[PDB]
RNA sequence: AGUAGAAACAAGGCC
RNA sequence: GGCCUGCU
């Protein structure tokens, strides 16, 4: 006999096993090298699916650009770019209509933002290509960075604290004949005007790694700072457009997009007679991405802010003027090898444009043909569409304005149809009296897709009856069915330090039990293989045990000391009293009443050299990546102890031309826990004002002297030492 | 004394001096993040690889002065060698358990006052009394229900002013809180934390955590009340129903 | 106007009323005299604060200028030339270090003596009206409060004047210094009237110059400005264009529904060429293993020494040749390194402690086995571009490779029970609730049918063997490091028992990247002859080494015993992931539990001791060629904890390709089976996308036939 | 699925036989000499030893797998099986 | 050689 | 041969 697990599917439906259908036990797929190959592909592939456009050369860039809006109406199922201007445009009056004042409200809230948005908010982001430097560094550096060059230039605006300023200040940067930057090998560069207007409207591309679900690696954008206020703002408004739509599912979580999906599948079906058939298609769209135009997202904005102060207009306009004009960096480069000679050789991407194409294969070298007419100073215009779902909610919005241009109110037929749009993904419910007039509603919901630049992929797409269908990995069989095999990578130990990987793990599969129907025996199972892995991870093992480590002397020798042995942390070498009752407690708060009060004490001190807080937002939160999905952020309980240490950081910037970010990181942090110490709510609220460290700190040290001596510990003598030491200080910064 | 001492010999090198000078308050958040670090993509990789290594967690040069450099058998427990962008060192993981057999003891008796939701979980299950478990289909409908169990009917905002006014008093600016409620929460949060050396950050962030009301979206079937919610994976399954009741009530 | 400040203010004043300017955001060149009003108000806050200290007395000392000693004490302290936020900190601190009550606007002094705030304000209206003005704009307030006004007059609440008569002379002859100074000027026709509390702004984000021309090159064709184009969206309403355009819109571009019947699916078509090779990192069905029956746990013990031991119990050691080659490299390299690894092991059982560690000698042998000073050295393009042989690193599609009955064999023998339990857990804490009870029960019977099994003894083997060359290649970065592979279980008389499957050698492991490679070089005894199927051991080297002698009743066999030596190769992000194998028990019996759950909800009662004990219900969990087969729950639970284990272990981005696209292909099978008269737009399309991910993953391939081997049994 | 093998029989060495295979799917003919285990012979690829000589062919409206056995030798004396993806055999003997 | 698979590793750089 | 780094 021959085991085969898939005939288990002849007695369990695909649904209640589809868990066994997700390899999610072993390495995902990564990529190696450059990612340039997969970049000038989707430029090609971009340009090539609106090739029908007309062709333009801007006079500020003088970069080609392709315009496919208002194009010939496609003729072939194929993917198409040439959405409608006028059919996009009826599209969102429909959507008004049928919603009357969402635009106008969501506008005046997100004229509110606006207008009280602050700089700092941009700080609160991922990695972000700067330009100054021309690579990907955190968000907070990029903004300091570019904060710091607009200054040196003159653009000062943004000292009023405000977004709304710095954009202005970004926008009068464009004007300027020659700006200057920085670059260590330090030395002052100029950038002439067209340098700096690609080096503001370009993007970098990068290889997206730990992608499940598919044979072939993608690309993946990150833009620069200039337009990360203006993308900020829009994607401000769209997500208050979108959280007054029900037909929407990207602003939500998963929960709440099963209960939308139950209530609408519910509604289109319990409404239909015995004559009306229904039928679900779940529905994937294809290049969803290369095929929405900027400028159509445009022209869906100033619809949305008609009759609207004219300066919110301008503001929300920006955003898309710059992706209509935006370009891409073709990547890190390509490696090159010789056998013969025995070496091997790494040219940039840079080089793509006069490189010579003996070296490259035929397929490689057909694709740099293809692309260089757009090279324009080492980056590819793509003009025609978006690159990697940076206007999602926008692109949710258009999908959701389709999906509504079915109410039956507008099809002017017996069939209709509704559904949930999540981007790149959909659900939609066509009821009809007959297959005749299924057949018609869903050949009308394509050819109308088609209208707008959204294609459906024919190919990861099927109907059937309504009751079953699938959603974003979510199958609906006449109701949710868990799965736990999304989840599955989350039950190790996260990364963070000992007893915030103990509470995540707890609160993991706490979380996966309520949720995902996770069982008792298997959660039961799954807080033992994690506390067997956090031992052999952090050597801390039980104590009783003679598993010689790095860590086990120490350990040993605490476990022979403490009296009441249950009351150790897992962390040094304790039993474990976790439970399917107690994943909701934290480890400290569990074992409390078992300590002894001296390894109470030794434990929870708070002089403790190696607690480290920095702000309120990084107190308790941990960002884990889930499998299959966005980067996201977990609250998890767990108490300050010695044992929630910060781990070492790379270190390898000694080795690179950048190292004098390392003296301006610690110059930076000695001046900050400096103020902290003058300001101690500095970490919890931000400071705001417009003046300088100096003169708060000073003033503050002459207050707080007075002030602690009219009751405190300070003495005249000191009092007027530290009086005059403000005075020396004062004229030291004179000179 | 000490922290303007600090201030003008900072202020007498010309870097911070220039730092210091042009640096406005507002820019305050935006240099105090800057840094070359890179927010990892996959930190669990990276910890079981870290580990392996001698001095994998870092601490402040503190450190240097309270835990010798070697243990009895002569094993490492810290580095001088600095961190890349800070003056903290790196130090081994048997500096920790170290720190917790013969490291300094204080008292701690306070903790339990401060991380009131914690303990406050632990006395609510300590006292329950569980039931029979039924077998019978739960029909698991998906409502928004408040999981926090000791919110004090405020907002983030609404309570981030009388956490202010509760830790620093000072700093609370304009702001004097109109509501009675917030006045006894402030009268009894100030006399209970009086001396409390935790930090100020973390009583902060506890005091936000317990009184801001924090809501979310999740698959219930009965209970719905804020105890019976935080036990729902333990009450509640597919197939099986577990009577229980808190020691609250 | 704003030449009085130029000229008679000093540099200190007017440049704090000039940060006060722009405090609130106003332009000075629109309105002067509100700057000229509030500068001498901040004077008058100066002239009335300084000159007046104080000693550990009250009556405060006054002196022109303050010598040099400790007593510099100021009699009032200033609140305002200070931001909102540093004036309400020392509002806020002199009311929680004074006791004193907290005012709702702007004082201007603090006092001890009398321990509160002044207010001072000198308009241009005479006092005994802007004083009760203030006061009724301040409620109910304590600290006092005193103005001058320009005649030259004083007043204030109480009678009281807080200092020195003679400063007040001070303070009134500055007035009208003042006064009849502008009196030379000739303001008065606006100085009384000059500021009426006008607060208003509107916002401008202006598009203009360079980002004005690319807002014209970001419209519709025919569009030629933003202003334009924003005109015709204004005036555009909904008349019909969709409707136009649709039926203009040729009628090829359609979403036809192609009715998908049981005649419609067709088998999935495997690759065809050399048969599919080997690529676990250790054997798995022809594993053999060297015991010591020692009471030592998993972690517990030393491997060198437990490996010396378990080796010495074995006897019938034969001086080691070749039986099958690597075909493609140098194996008498591999039968030096394997006596070189005898040889040092005795080195070790001579000396005094066996190290917990053992690093070898770096000889040309594991040199080449071990891939080292192979990595093309990295040089710079300007220096090689004439070289003919320089091209990109060979970036196509893998060989292509056709299934063999091996990974079929060796799953079915991965499901099978043992005589061991390969599985030891921790301990949780004392089940306290009813539930809690139900759920240890479960744990116990899925743990009494899975611990032993194969998958169970092959996620100890992978943990153990990865966390082991991990925490080697972090440590001992450099040399060559030796580990035996150890694995320990319990006989059924309980008895522990140590198992050593062979050794394992890694190389040079200066990993950056997730995906860099640390190569070893792995040797594991075995009985299997590798002449009855060579194509599955193409990158094995494979020796003869000795004899063993097992109990059996046809005399003694005394068997040839074997040594599979081979060179291969991890990255971290797969040892990582092949050191987490465990949750593959996880994912099984998760599996196995919804079922029971499932099936239990409907009968009002637990199922699981039925299920276990009485195996009437069965599911089909094989074919044999007579015709489909079941199998009790205990069945598919190693059946389903074998196919993680080897999803674990042969994961590849084939496998999450064709699992994907496969996975669409059985929802829509199901359709079918439920009668929900399933459709789609393009089911080649489909087949295409599942059909190019099949290439030479024997794992995947055996997905693919097994799937072939549901949709022949199923569609009927 | 049930197998039936007809066609087998003695015959000449340098003659023909046309084994056929009835059924109740690729399909394969397999052959068993006295002395020996099972031996390939074709599938539906043939074996080295009867290749040329033997053509393998299926009706999948009749429901059957033939075999065209020509130019036999003394060495393809077997009990030939026909097994589907097993028959009872058919007995030929060339001589 | 080996790992792996649309490009890489099989140490890097600095003296 | 000596020293530096391991997400920069």
């Amino acid at each position: 006999m021959d085991v085969n697990p898939t005939l288990l599917f002849l007695k369990v439906p695909a649904q209640n096993a589809i868990s066994t259908t997700f390899p999610y036990t072993g390495d995902p797929p990564y990529s190696h090298g450059t990612g340039t190959g997969y970049t000038m592909d989707t430029v090609n592939r971009t340009h090539q699916y609106s090739e029908k456009g007309r062709w333009t050369t801007n006079t500020e860039t003088g970069a080609p650009q392709l315009n496919p809006i208002d194009g010939p109406l496609p003729e072939d199922n194929e993917p198409s770019g040439y959405a409608q201007t006028d059919c996009v445009l009826e599209a969102m009056a429909f959507l008004e209509e049928s919603h009357p004042g969402i635009f106008e409200n969501s506008c005046l809230e997100t004229m509110e933002v606006v207008q009280q948005t602050r700089v700092d908010k941009l700080t609160q982001g991922r990695q972000t290509y700067d330009w100054t430097l021309n690579r990907n560094q955190p968000a907070a550096t990029a903004l300091a960075n570019t904060i710091e060059v607009f200054r040196s230039n003159g653009l000062t605006a943004n000292e009023s604290g405000r977004l709304i300023d710095f954009l202005k200040d970004v926008m009068e940067s464009m004007d300027k004949e020659e700006m200057e930057i920085t670059t260590h090998f330090k030395k002052k560069q100029r950038l002439n005007k067209r340098s700096y207007l690609i080096r503001a409207l370009t993007l970098n591309t990068m290889t997206k790694d730990a992608e499940r679900g598919k044979l072939k690696r993608r690309a993946i954008a990150t833009p620069g700072m200039q337009i990360r206020g203006f993308v900020y703002f829009v994607e401000t408004l769209a997500r208050s457009i979108c959280e007054k739509l029900e037909q929407s599912g990207l602003p939500v979580g998963g929960n709440e997009k099963k209960a939308k999906l139950a209530n609408v599948v519910r509604k289109m079906m319990t409404n239909s007679q015995d004559t009306e058939l229904s039928f679900t298609i779940t529905g994937d769209n294809t290049k969803w991405n290369e095929n929405q135009n900027p400028r159509m997202f445009l022209a869906m904005i100033t619809y949305i802010t008609r009759n609207q102060p004219e300066w919110f207009r301008n503001v929300l306009s920006i955003a898309p003027i710059m992706f209509s004009n935006k370009m891409a960096r073709l990547g890190k480069g390509y490696m090159f090898e010789s056998k013969s000679m025995k070496l091997r050789t790494q040219i940039p991407a840079e080089m793509l444009a006069s490189i010579d194409l003996k070296y490259f294969n035929d397929s490689t070298r057909k694709k740099i043909e293809k692309i260089r007419p757009l090279l324009i100073d080492g980056t590819a215009s793509l003009s025609p569409g978006m690159m990697m779902g940076m206007f999602n909610m926008l692109s949710t919005v258009l999908g959701v304005s389709i999906l509504n241009l079915g109410q039956k109110r507008y099809t002017k037929t017996t069939y209709w149809w509704d559904g949930l749009q999540s981007s790149d993904d959909f659900a939609l419910i066509v009821n009809a009296p007959n297959h005749e007039g299924i057949q018609a509603g869903v050949d009308r919901f394509y050819r109308t897709c088609k209208l707008l630049g959204i294609n459906m992929s024919k190919k990861k797409s099927y109907i059937n009856r309504t009751g079953t269908f699938e959603f974003t990995s979510f199958f609906y069989r006449y109701g949710f069915v868990a799965n736990f095999s999304m989840e599955l990578p989350s039950f190790g130990v996260s990364g963070i330090n000992e007893s915030a990987d103990m509470s995540i793990g707890v609160t993991v599969i706490k979380n996966n039990m309520i949720n995902n129907d996770l069982g008792p025996a298997t959660a039961q199972m799954a807080l033992q293989l994690f506390i067997k892995d956090y031992r052999y991870t952090y050597r801390c093992h039980r104590g009783d045990t003679q598993i010689q480590t790095r860590r086990s002397f120490e350990i040993k020798k605490l476990w022979e000391q403490t009296r009441s042995k249950a009351g150790l942390l897992v962390s040094d070498g304790g039993p474990n009293l976790y439970n399917i009752r107690n994943l909701h407690i934290p480890e400290v708060c569990l074992k409390w009443e078992l300590m002894d009060e001296d390894y109470q004490g030794r434990l929870c001190n708070p002089l403790n050299p190696f607690v480290s807080h920095k702000e309120i937002e990084s107190v308790n939160n941990a960002v884990m990546m889930p499998a299959h999905g966005p980067a996201k952020n977990m609250e998890y309980d767990a108490v300050a102890t010695t044992h929630s240490w910060i781990p070492k950081r790379n270190r390898s910037i000694l080795n690179t031309s950048q190292r004098g970010i390392l003296e301006d990181e610690q110059m930076y942090q000695k001046c900050c826990n400096l103020f902290e110490k003058f300001f101690p709510s500095s970490s919890y609220r931000r400071p705001v004002g417009i003046s300088s460290m100096v003169e708060a700190m000073v003033s503050r040290a002459r207050i707080d002297a007075r002030i602690d001596f009219e009751s405190g510990r300070i003495k005249k003598e000191e009092f007027a030492e530290i009086m005059k030491i403000c005075s020396t200080i004062e004229e030291l910064r004179r000179q | 004394m000490e922290r303007i001492k600090e201030l003008r010999d900072l202020m007498s090198q010309s870097r911070t001096r220039e730092i210091l000078t042009k640096t406005t308050v507002d820019h305050m958040a935006i240099i105090k993040k800057y840094t070359s670090g890179r927010q990892e993509k996959n930190p669990a990789l990276r910890m079981k690889w870290m580990m392996a290594m001698k001095y994998p967690i870092t601490a402040d040069k503190r450190i240097m002065e309270m835990i010798p450099e070697r243990n009895e058998q002569g094993q490492t427990l810290w580095s001088k060698t600095n961190d890349a962008g800070s003056d903290r060192v790196m130090v081994s993981p048997l500096a920790v358990t170290w720190w917790n057999r013969n490291g300094p003891t204080t008292s701690a008796v306070h903790y339990p006052k401060i991380y009131k939701t914690y303990f406050e979980k632990v006395e609510r299950l300590k006292h329950g009394t569980f039931g029979p478990v039924h077998f019978r289909n739960q029909v698991k409908i998906r409502r928004r229900v408040d999981i926090n169990p000791g919110h004090a009917d405020l907002s983030a905002k609404e309570a981030q002013d009388v956490i202010m006014e509760v830790v620093f008093p000072n700093e609370v600016g304009a702001r004097i809180l109109t509501s009675e409620s917030q006045l006894t929460i402030t009268k009894e949060k100030k006399e209970e934390l009086q001396d409390c050396k935790i930090s100020p950050l973390m009583v902060a962030y506890m005091l936000e955590r317990e009184l801001v009301r924090k809501t979310r979206f999740l698959p219930v079937a009965g209970g719905t009340s804020s105890v019976y919610i935080e036990v729902l994976h333990l009450t509640q399954g597919t197939c099986w129903e577990q009577m229980y009741t808190p020691g609250g009530e | 106007m704003e030449d009085f400040v130029r000229q008679c203010f000093n540099p200190m004043i007017v440049e704090l009323a000039e940060k006060a300017m722009k405090e609130y955001g106003e332009d000075l060149k629109i309105e002067t005299n509100k700057f000229a009003a509030i500068c001498t108000h901040l004077e008058v806050c100066f002239m009335y604060s300084d000159f007046h200290f104080i000693n550990e007395r009250g009556e405060s000392i006054i002196v022109e200028s303050g010598d040099p000693n400790a007593l510099l004490k100021h009699r009032f302290e200033i609140i305002e030339g200070r931001d909102r936020t540093m004036a309400w900190t020392v509002v806020n601190s002199i009311c929680n270090t004074t006791g004193a009550e907290k005012p709702k606007f702007l004082p201007d002094l603090y006092d001890y003596k009398e321990n509160r705030f002044i207010e001072i304000g000198v308009t241009r209206r005479e006092v005994h009206i802007y004083y009760l003005e203030k006061a009724n704009k301040i409620k109910s307030e304590k600290t006092h409060i005193h103005i001058f006004s320009f005649t030259g007059e004083e007043m204030a609440t109480k009678a009281d004047y807080t200092l020195d008569e003679e400063s007040r002379a001070r303070i009134k002859t500055r007035l009208f210094t003042i006064r009849q100074e502008m009196a030379s000027r000739g303001l008065w026709d606006s100085f009384r009237q000059s500021e009426r509390g006008e607060e208003t702004i509107e916002e401008r984000f202006e598009i203009t110059g360079t980002m004005r021309r690319l807002a014209d090159q970001s419209l519709p064709p025919n569009f030629s400005s933003l202003e334009n184009f924003r005109a015709y969206v204004d005036g555009f309403e909904p008349n019909g264009y969709i409707e136009g355009k649709l039926s203009q819109m040729s009628k090829e571009v359609n979403a036809r529904i192609e009715p998908f019947l049981k005649t419609t699916p067709r088998p999935l078509r495997l690759p065809d060429g050399p048969p599919c090779s080997q690529r676990s990192k250790f054997l798995l069905m022809d594993a053999l293993k060297l015991s010591i029956e020692d009471p030592s746990h998993e972690g517990e013990g030393i491997p060198l020494y437990d490996a010396i031991k378990c080796m010495r119990t074995f006897f019938g050691w034969k001086e080691p040749n070749v039986v099958k080659p690597h075909e493609k490299g140098i194996n008498p390299n591999y039968l030096l390194a394997w006596k070189q690894v005898l040889a040092e092991l005795q080195d070790i059982e001579n000396e005094e402690k066996i190290p917990k560690t053992k690093n070898m000698k770096k000889t040309s042998q594991l040199k080449w086995a071990l891939g080292e000073n192979m990595a093309p050295e990295k040089v710079d393009f300007d220096d090689c571009k004439d070289v003919s042989d320089l091209k990109q690193y060979d970036s196509d599609e893998p060989e292509l490779r056709s299934l063999a009955s091996w990974i079929q064999s060796e799953f079915n023998k991965a499901c099978e029970l043992t005589d061991s339990s390969w599985i030891e857990l921790d301990e949780i804490g004392e089940d306290v609730a009813p539930i809690e009870h139900i759920a240890s029960m479960r744990r116990n019977y899925f743990t009494a049918e899975v611990s032993h099994c194969r998958a169970t003894e092959y996620i100890m083997k992978g943990v153990y063997i990865n966390t082991a060359l991990l925490n080697a290649s972090c440590a001992a970065m450099d040399d060559f490091q030796l580990i035996p592979m150890i694995s320990k279980c319990r006989t059924k008389e309980g008895r522990r028992k140590t198992n050593l499957y062979g050794f394992i050698i890694k190389g040079r492991s200066h990993l950056r990247n997730d995906t860099d490679v640390v190569n070893f070089v792995s040797m594991e005894f075995s009985l299997t002859d590798p002449r009855l199927e060579p194509h599955k051991w193409e990158k094995y080297c494979v020796l003869e080494i000795g004899d063993m002698l097992l109990r059996s009743a046809i005399g003694q066999v005394s068997r040839p015993m074997f040594l599979y030596v081979r060179t291969n190769g991890t990255s971290k992000i797969k040892m990582k992931w092949g050191m987490e194998m465990r949750r593959c028990l996880l994912q099984s019996l998760q599996q196995i539990e919804s079922m029971i759950e499932a099936e239990s909800s409907v009968k009002e009662k637990d199922m699981t001791k039925e299920f276990f004990e009485n195996k009437s219900e069965t599911w089909p969990i094989g074919e044999s060629p007579k015709g489909v087969e079941e199998g009790s729950i205990g069945k598919v639970c190693r059946t389903l904890l074998a196919k993680s284990v080897f999803n674990s272990l042969y994961a590849s981005p084939q496998l999450e390709g064709f699992s994907a696209e496969s996975r669409k292909l059985l929802l829509i099978v199901q359709a079918l089976r439920d009668n929900l008269e399933p459709g789609t737009f393009d089911l080649g399309g489909l087949y295409e996308a599942i059909e190019e991910c099949l290439i030479n993953d024997p794992w995947v391939l055996l997905n693919a036939s097994w799937f072939n081997s549901f949709l022949t049994h199923a569609l009927r | 699925v049930q197998l039936q093998e007809s066609g087998g029989g003695l015959v000449q060495a340098g003659d023909s036989l046309r084994l056929s295979c009835t059924t109740s799917y690729g399909v394969g003919w397999f052959r068993q000499a006295p002395g020996e285990e099972r031996e390939f012979g074709a599938s539906i690829y043939y074996a080295d030893s009867v290749k040329g000589r033997f053509t393998i062919s299926r009706d999948n409206a009749k429901n059957t797998v033939y075999l065209q056995m020509n130019s036999l030798k003394a060495e393809d004396t077997a009990v030939y099986y026909c097994a589907a993806r097993w028959g009872q055999g058919t007995q030929v003997t060339v001589s």
